[PDB]
RNA sequence: GGUUGCGGCCAUAUCUACCAGAAAGCACCGUUUCCCGUCCGAUCAACUGUAGUUAAGCUGGUAAGAGCCUGACCGAGUAGUGUAGUGGGUGACCAUACGCGAAACUCAGGUGCUGCAAUCU
RNA sequence: GAGAACAGAAAUCUCCAGUAGAACAAAAGGGUAAAAGCCCCCUUGAUUUUGAUUUUCAGUGUGAAUACAAACCAUGAAAGU
């Protein structure tokens, strides 16, 4: 009836995990096939177990918040839940830590250099002339609003721009195949 | 967001050893909302549960047409009409069989609940908007007898008003500014607050003459209580809801719910508390001494609001630095200082089982606090504006709150 | 006859209209990044001269039922008609939330205290979803029953597409079935034929319009009272049955009739 | 084209990896009972869980390319082949992979008096909880067979590896003994796979709060036994335990503070 | 016998394939519209046909489905512009008919000479009752072939009324 | 033992033509007052159960019916396949062993079981 | 397959048949089935901060990017995504 337990080697504990290990010596008599009582010594080890581990999870520091209504994944304040200590059992990672960076020719340079990363504060920027921002990416561009103007004061100049942009598309395109290749 | 920093990796290998093993009626708290109910378009300035039930319930506001509510159902019901200015206030009698409440405007309008329609001609002769209201106490009341009520205005004066024949039986002007508030005490002495930075106990039973002038505020006096209002209010409804099968039956079962209080330290003599701007509290004993019998003190600014413990062992005020304080309802003594409000805080409500006080404050999220642990208990976060007003139900189960945003809310276990 | 040997059988269940796999999946399958949680379904579903609420749990030798409720209990409230529309949809789900709630002990493992209010996933499976429909009544009054659903407003009835206000008068009125009402007080004025062909029990019972909302709310006030789920009579013993069945279930032919032809 | 990034995304090395998918691959060989006991022990697994109606002849400890070719084409790490033979019967080779690659193989072939999870009581048992683990036998921490059984079981049967964890999700609990103990050099006595769903009660007699714990077995019941093995080179163990490491006299005090020290 | 089973119209499908792309499918919509009183819907091209200068994707007919009692009275308009007269042909194996007529005009609808003249195709669909499981979204199946309806039963369905006969067998 | 809701296995579960379904429970069905959406109240949404039907869906039975599945110490520890010895030969390769270890084929069997809540002569 | 004024072997419309030689950026290739395909409704995001790397020199409690993780976002009734 009590919930005490003990063993003369004491239990080891993975809280992280929720798992729990005996070094203490197994009975062979109780763990023979042949005998009708094998399933209950197990039963009552796994159970002496099981109520040793209950009594070191409950033992454990829980967490509490106060947010109830429109938590996105908060525990709710009548909710309570035990702060697991991070696994002490070690274990195979899956798949290799991707490792495999690449200067990209370009990051050295920098590094020789002054430049500095891109300020990455907005595509928007006004358009000259025009009582509205136009954004140079992301969605109707200023670069592209030269094809679409009616006149451009010089083959059609507007194949030539939309080659050029397909030109500096496929110059970025093999830059990056080219650091692909390294 | 700044999280809370994460644990040092001494913190974490102390945590992976074993640790901390040792071999060696309720009410339920409020913890959710629920969905809003549409209603008229102006702020709901306060808000009432029904004694008898907490299905019923009814809210003032901005709009002259006070609305009642199914708080089961979360639907409008028998929406009140007659009013032409704002609904200041309202208040339920404590029998549950007619209800009042206080316009801007000088009339006043007693209402059914059956239908709410309402009691005849409003009541009428103030010269300023209504200010508060006071319900006679059931258990001072003779069998088969409406109970008064007690009505006050911003002139200051106080007039005693017989439903049955809504007439004022009684009037005084012994106030020369506004009357903050005025409750009916039960040992049949009236108190009332003043912005006159007075108090003035006054004996209904002597033809309403005055017996004593409190004078120990430095500003005007704000939202009196006593520790006994929240038996004088229920009206002998206890939290089982049931009808009494006679009115004599419901006049000794509120004379037994108010001795049961009014003898918690073996004789009768009710508390009172009198909140003021000057940024302290008085405990008050009318009956014992004229004077406090301590000077509540501590609060950054002017306390907003007071409600005294249903049991009366507790006493707890609003005040506008965002921190409620807790204090002994016996004799004042500070407990334990409430922190977590981000504005003013407005007004509170004990739970009927004394362990829980729902909270509000001019910050939109309104609070509840567990004072058995002196610690806030559940954010009830949801109003779209400041929520003005909140209120338990006498039997716990529910909790309705208003605010500018004009979109009641319910709030249940 | 290859066509029979190339394809793949679907799930029993999905060759059944009655499941819909692809959604019970999220349904169950949490993902589960937040905290480990137990967690119920409260299934829904409709049918003929009936309705069916049910909570469910996730196990696995089979969905388990931890409380159940149908429309055909309604008239010992004393619904004894209209079972099918919104208001007895909506009195259905106010009465598995009251049951439940009776069923738990919140009200008339004691650590990490156990009122821990109820709380469920509806489900109404393959119903369309389309504001003002009698399953919403159903979510509505489980809602209102203490069970705590989460929901957005859009889908109740009289909800306004073009502005986030929802009119609270209208979702009373469908409570309490005064569209059931609205309809008779049409019946009644126009070809009075179909007025004597539906509602024929209202009028045998001398039911009338006005009367339904009290009867609603008698019917509300009876399952805040005794919500026990009283079993029926069974006056007939299973074994009854069992043998009543034999005489006209086909039982599969013995060998010996067959494999002598 | 954005939906193939997302599948790229999870076929990644993530940081933070997510649980591994397990696939079991149902054999030629195998046996309707094998496949009950397959199922049995998917039915714990979900719902990282997937299956193959497809009937294989795969030889593991014979050709393992296969193995890999469908852990990256299914990206299942975990894999469990079912197999049958005159000699092995009812064979279970479980099997583990870092980045698709093999890492370690092991037979655990069911024995005869295996009793299916229908052979119980049939008390709730909610899906998707984490299993309570509760070894037993100090072979487990110390012989390496039963160390990467042990190993096997719990990257299987662990779950999410949450940070917090509420006490009503622990329903049930897996449980392993070996079958006694043996001397250094004698055959490797059989795996007691087990499972028991949790039951409490007031104790009034060991603490406040410290309720009496009992259990009762659902199943299913196995007793593997050992066979053929396999363990990764060396330098598959180095590169699969390395932490993704993503300070003298510092320290973050409480409230944040970065406060230092001149010792 | 044949009590839960008897013969019905499942609805009318009129319908108006042009033979070129333009504006002037918009009268022909528009004749479909004041003839069922129902909006016509679009029918965009099936595909890249180009053997008659439709491209993909271009409009090319028009078409509006009707139901209930209205529809036998379309559909015995449309009938008497065809002199009660089918062909042994225009007869589904399954039990559903169609015909089409020139000249809409004739059928009933004053002449209205600015939308100009213009046929239109006609396609009833027999069907029992029972028939909501085919398309009902819960429990949904097939229908047994005593159910199902024949060409037989269609034939007899139009003996039983307008007292058509059978031309051109 | 029949049946409704949720399910687990995922063809012993599906497809073709007929027969039965006593009592109980879907369903077919009748309607467009209201919520609601479609060209069409056909589906969807709603109305009570009113005028009916077991005609269909559906549950069962039949068929030298088509596919499918089970176990046998059935092929069989067989074929295939790594292993040693100059054992024979210029040699390939062949007998000798224990390992991993099939299938086509043959025999016999079956054409769905099972959990929760409820209901039924 | 049976069919539909002009309309036929190729127009658009109808009923019974479909494991999907539909369109899923796709390559060996496993696989998507009330979708990962077709149609319809609402919408930003190159948002903020916490750490470990990146060079800087008014090197800076981040002044700015990279990765980590929390808020915020859109949607649905919700699960969740």
């Amino acid at each position: 009836l009590p919930v005490t337990v003990e063993k003369p080697i004491p239990v080891v504990y993975d809280l992280g995990n929720l798992a729990a290990f005996d070094s203490n010596v197994l009975d062979k008599n109780d763990l023979d096939s042949s005998n009708a009582r094998r399933e209950e010594k197990i039963k009552s080890l796994t159970r002496d177990n099981v109520q040793l581990l209950i009594n070191q999870l409950l033992s454990l520091p829980m967490k509490t918040t106060t947010e109830s209504v429109g938590g996105t994944g908060g525990q709710s304040s009548v909710m309570t839940l035990l702060q697991l200590p991070d696994p002490t059992t070690d274990l195979p990672r899956e798949k290799p830590l991707p490792k495999a960076k690449a200067m990209t020719k370009w990051e050295k340079f920098a590094a020789k250099k002054g430049i500095k990363p891109k300020e990455r504060a907005g595509k928007m920027i006004y358009d000259e002339a025009s009582g509205e921002w136009v954004p140079k990416w992301g969605y109707k561009g200023a670069n592209k609003k030269l094809d679409d103007q009616w006149l451009v004061e010089v083959i059609d100049p507007r194949t030539l721009n939309r080659a050029e942009r397909k030109r500096l598309v496929k110059k970025n395109e093999k830059q990056q195949r080219r650091n692909m290749k390294n | 967001s700044t999280l809370i920093p994460p644990p040092s990796k001494k913190q974490k290998k102390e945590a992976q050893l074993p640790r901390e093993v040792a071999i060696i009626f309720k009410v339920k708290p409020v913890t959710r909302s629920s969905s809003a109910i549409a209603g008229h378009g102006s702020t709901i300035l306060c808000s009432a549960f029904a004694p008898h039930t907490s299905s019923r319930m009814v809210t003032g506001a901005g709009d002259n047409t006070a609305r009642i509510w199914d708080c089961d159902t979360q639907t409008p019901m028998h929406t009140l009409k007659g009013h032409y200015n704002w609904v200041l206030c309202v208040s339920w009698s404590p029998d549950g069989e007619v209800i009042a409440t206080g316009s801007m405007d000088n009339t006043i309008r007693l209402w059914d609940p059956k239908s709410g329609q309402c009691l005849g001609d409003a009541l009428r002769g103030h010269s300023k908007w209504i200010t508060s209201l006071s319900w006679e106490p059931i258990h001072l009341v003779k069998p088969g007898s409406k109970p008064r009520l007690a009505s006050s205005s911003k002139d200051g004066t106080i007039k005693i008003w017989d439903t049955v024949s809504r007439v004022c039986q009684y009037t005084m002007s012994g106030h020369t500014n506004s009357v903050s508030c005025v409750k009916w005490g039960g040992q049949g002495l009236l108190y009332s607050g003043s912005h006159d930075r007075t108090v003035r106990v006054w004996d209904i039973n002597s033809q309403g003459r005055c017996i004593n002038i409190l004078k120990s505020h430095a500003h005007w006096v704000n939202h009196l209580s006593l520790s006994t209002d929240y038996a004088l209010r229920i009206g002998a409804f206890d939290h089982t809801g049931k009808k009494p099968s006679t009115p004599e039956e419901a006049q000794k079962k509120a004379l037994e719910n108010y001795e049961k209080i009014c003898k918690k330290n073996g004789n009768s003599e009710e508390m009172m508390v009198t909140a003021s701007d000057d940024y302290t509290m008085f405990l008050w004993n009318p009956l014992k001494s004229t004077k406090p019998i301590a000077r509540m003190t501590g609060h950054q600014k002017l306390v907003n609001h007071v409600a005294f413990s249903p049991d009366g062992r507790y006493i707890v005020s609003a005040s506008f630095d965002n921190s409620i304080k807790l204090w002994d309802g016996r004799d004042g003594k500070f407990i334990s200082t409430f922190r977590g409000h981000v504005a003013s805080v407005y007004q509170v409500a004990w739970s009927s089982d004394c362990r829980l006080l729902v909270s509000c404050s001019k910050d939109t999220t309104l609070k509840v606090w567990d004072v058995r642990t002196r610690k806030l208990s559940v954010d009830l976060p949801g109003h779209k504006d400041e929520v003005y007003t909140v209120d338990w139900s006498v039997d716990g189960k529910r909790v309705c709150s208003g605010g500018k945003d004009k979109m009641v809310r319910l709030w249940t276990h | 006859s290859a066509y029979s040997s190339r394809f793949q059988t679907p799930f029993r269940r999905r060759r059944e209209g009655k499941t819909d796999y692809y959604q019970r999946k999220r349904l169950v399958t949490q993902h589960k990044a937040k905290y480990n949680t137990p967690k119920y379904r409260l299934v829904v579903r409709f049918t003929n001269k009936d309705i069916i609420c049910q909570i469910i749990s996730s196990t696995i030798t089979g969905d388990v039922v931890l409380a159940a409720a149908y429309s055909h209990e309604l008239p010992r409230y004393g619904i004894t008609h209209g079972l099918t529309n919104w208001a007895a949809a909506y009195a259905t789900g106010l009465l598995i939330a009251r049951r439940t709630l009776q069923k738990l002990g919140l009200d008339e493992e004691a650590v990490e205290d156990g009122p821990r209010p109820f709380k469920v996933f509806l489900d109404i499976g393959l119903q369309r979803t389309t504001t003002g429909a009698r399953v919403f009544g159903a979510l509505k009054g489980a809602s209102d029953g203490g069970l705590y659903v989460p929901h957005s407003e859009n889908r109740f009835p009289g909800w306004d597409f073009e502005t986030e206000e929802i009119d609270p008068e209208l979702l009373r009125s469908y409570i309490f079935g005064g569209h059931v009402s609205q309809y008779m007080e049409e019946l009644a004025d126009d070809d009075e034929e179909r007025f004597s062909e539906l509602f024929k029990g209202y009028l045998a019972d001398d039911i009338d319009a006005d009367s339904l909302e009290d009867i609603y709310t008698s019917a509300h006030e009876a399952i805040r009272a005794d919500p026990a789920f009283k079993p029926t009579e069974k006056k007939f013993t299973k074994e009854q049955y069992a043998a009543e069945s034999k005489k006209y279930r086909q039982t599969k032919l013995s060998k010996e009739e067959r494999a002598a032809r | 084209n954005a939906r193939a990034k997302r599948a790229l995304v999870k076929r990644e090395a993530k940081l933070v990896e997510n649980v591994k998918q397990a696939l079991f691959i149902p054999g030629q060989s195998c046996n309707k009972n094998l496949h009950d006991i397959m199922v049995d022990l998917s039915a714990l697994k979900k719902p990282d869980m997937k299956r193959f109606n497809r009937k294989n002849d795969i030889h593991p400890f014979e050709d393992m390319s296969p193995l890999e070719f469908f852990s990256e084409k299914n990206d299942c790490s975990l894999m469990v082949l079912m197999t049958s033979s005159k000699k092995r019967k009812n064979n279970m080779t479980f099997i583990r992979t870092f980045g698709y690659k093999i890492y370690d193989m092991i037979e655990l072939m069911v024995a005869d008096n295996f009793k299916l999870l229908s052979d119980f009581k049939k008390l709730t048992f909610t899906v998707g909880l984490k299993p309570m683990f509760t070894f037993q036998g100090a072979a487990f921490d110390t012989h390496p067979v039963y160390k990467q059984i042990k190993s096997l079981f719990l990257d299987f049967f662990r779950g999410e590896s949450t940070d917090l964890q509420d006490v009503a999700g622990l329903q049930h609990v897996i449980s392993m003994t070996i079958q006694g103990d043996f001397q250094d050099g004698e055959p490797l006595p059989n795996v007691l796979f087990r499972v028991y769903k949790l039951k409490s009660y007031k104790s009034d007699q060991g603490g406040k709060r410290l309720p009496r714990i009992e259990l009762v077995e659902i199943g299913p019941r196995l007793d593997f036994k050992i066979g053929r093995i396999h363990t990764p080179s060396p330098d598959m163990v180095t590169e699969a335990h390395k932490k993704p490491k993503q300070k003298k006299n510092v320290e973050l005090d409480i409230m944040g503070d970065k406060l230092g020290r001149i010792h | 016998q044949n009590p839960m089973r008897d013969l019905k119209i499942e609805k009318l499908v009129l319908n108006i394939s042009v033979g070129e792309s333009g504006d002037r499918l918009t009268r022909a919509s528009k004749v479909l519209e004041q003839l069922s009183g129902q909006t016509p819907v679009q029918s965009k091209a099936r595909y890249t046909v180009r053997t008659f200068g439709i491209r993909r994707n271009e409009k090319i007919a028009v078409h509006v489905t009707v139901r209930g009692p209205k529809a036998e009275e379309i559909l015995e308009r449309g009938l008497k512009v065809k002199e009660y007269q089918l062909r042994d042909r225009n007869f589904s194996a399954t039990g559903n008919f169609g015909f089409g007529i020139d000249e809409h005009i004739d059928l009933g609808i004053k002449y209205d000479p600015s939308i100009g003249i213009f046929g239109m195709d006609f396609y009833v669909v027999m069907n029992r009752p029972g028939a909501r499981v085919t398309r009902r979204k819960r429990c949904k199946g097939t229908v047994g072939n005593s159910h199902k309806t024949t060409k037989e039963d269609t034939v007899s369905w139009f003996k039983q009324k307008y007292d058509a006969d059978v031309l051109d067998k």
